[PDB]
């Protein structure tokens, strides 16, 4: 079976440089190329370029030159990718993609992502989110739960310890100024809460932090 | 401005 | 660069509809060496795009011949006869017959449902945060139907835009809506100077928008 593992994900500050790995196997290496491919925010396609295994030489996508080099060590079957100066824009997820001779990208890695960030490892802060008004009889009680100012993912929300599961819609996190930012939210019935108690548990295992976040109503 | 897709690939 | 442009942009379908997907280039693709290379791929949330056709109406290994591509020149088109739920995802048009290389925008195939107004909840920032010198307001658009929806922030009447967040959910795999956050932050004395904190919800499940609202005393 054809088989292309990338690198890890990645972090580097703003201005720095990083270069990522792409194996492969499940064919004869020397008789197919391979191609790069970078995929932003709204899931935008851009082709970086194509290397030959033999040689070196590639075909490179002009708007690339200033940033990215792709070279290969064919006794590794291993095909990299420097990516220098590096800005938010850069920040996205890039694809080792094999190119046979029909010139058709046909099987793909799974992706390395790469964020660019000027931020250390930091601890999230928690804040819970309550209603400002009491609820009505017999409804639905939306309770929420804020994650701000951590670096990196992954951050994990769960409510009651996974015992409350409808209901809860955790949100794609955000990176801004170099920190990210989610949110949880979690739906009761206005019988169970505040009666019982609804807690938010973050864990950040990239600074080996957990906390619980009661939820409590406000007065 | 055209330039065909046309890399030397294979051994 | 080719320009490859993709019709429609969302595709809402029940299972068993057929789907076409249309994608029209800047100029024709007939490499030299006499092959059309355009291609249609699949990508599905968290994971990577995989081929389905190549060279306009060949299908990859593997693919059911559910699927099917045709097309010349600059117009070519993606049909599928009874779509099924693994079918569900991004199809990006693609063509390697000019350097560089170049994708469509995409086209999400998405599941149909019945409309479902978003469920709006607004909250203050929270006593932990105000202590920090931090004040977000968190706005909560939960299980709408169609996924197009707008939100607008409000100070005392004003329309806020800097210092907004915001964040949305795939289609559930339970009920098939669309959910989306919204957090505006502020700086704890910018929060103190205003009282009327607004999030506007537009949707079409409502003529007018729908408005949840606090004011901090």
């Amino acid at each position: 079976e054809v088989q292309l593992q990338q690198s890890g994900p990645e972090l580097v500050k703003p201005g720095a440089s990083v270069k990522i790995f792409c194996k492969a196997s499940g064919y004869t290496f020397t008789d197919y190329n391979m191609d790069w491919v970078k995929q932003s925010h709204g899931k935008r396609l851009e082709w970086i370029g194509d290397i030959n295994p033999n040689t070196g030489v590639t075909i490179d996508n002009p708007k690339f030159k200033g940033k990215a080099t792709l070279t290969v060590d064919e006794s590794s079957s291993t095909v990299y990718m420097e990516l220098r100066s590096l800005s938010s824009e850069d920040t996205a997820v890039y694809y080792c993609a094999r190119l046979p001779d029909n010139y058709v990208m046909d099987y793909w890695g799974q992706g390395t992502s790469v964020t660019v960030s000027a931020a250390k490892t930091t601890p999230p802060s928690v804040y819970p989110l309550a209603p400002g008004s009491a609820a009505q009889t017999n409804s639905m009680v939306t309770l929420g739960c804020l994650v701000k100012g951590y670096f990196p993912e992954p951050v994990t929300v769960t409510w009651n310890s996974g015992s409350l599961s409808s209901g809860v819609h955790t949100f794609p996190a955000v990176l801004q100024s170099d920190l990210y930012t989610l949110s949880s939210s979690v739906t009761v019935p206005s019988s169970t809460w505040p009666s019982q108690t609804v807690t938010c548990n973050v864990a950040h295992p990239a600074s080996s932090t957990k906390v619980d976040k009661k939820i409590v109503p406000r007065d | 401005k055209l330039v065909f897709f046309a890399p030397d690939v294979g051994s | 660069d080719v320009v490859m442009t993709q019709t429609p942009l969302s595709l809402p379908v029940s299972l068993g509809d057929q789907a076409s997907i249309s994608c029209r280039c800047s100029q024709s693709l007939v490499h030299r060496n006499g092959n059309t290379n355009l291609h249609w791929y699949l990508q599905k949330s968290g994971q990577s795009p995989k081929l389905l056709i190549y060279k306009v109406s060949n299908r990859f290994s593997g693919v059911p011949d559910r699927f099917s591509g045709s097309g010349s020149g600059t117009d070519f088109t993606l049909k599928i006869s009874r779509v099924e739920a693994e079918d569900l995802g991004v199809y990006f048009c693609s063509q390697s017959t000019y350097v560089p290389l170049t994708f469509g925008v995409g086209t999400k195939l998405e599941l149909k449902r019945a409309d479902a107004a978003p469920t709006v909840s607004i909250f203050p920032p929270s006593s932990e945060q105000l202590t920090s010198g931090g004040a977000s307001v968190v706005c909560f658009l939960n299980n709408f139907y169609p996924k197009d929806i707008n939100v607008k922030w409000k100070i005392d009447g004003s329309e806020r835009q800097n210092g907004v967040l915001n964040s949305w959910t795939d289609q559930d795999s339970k009920d098939s809506t669309y959910s989306m956050s919204s957090t505006l932050t502020l700086t704890k004395d910018e929060y103190e100077r205003h009282n009327s904190y607004t999030c506007e919800a537009t949707h079409k499940t409502s003529t007018s928008p729908i408005v949840k609202s606090f004011n901090r005393n």
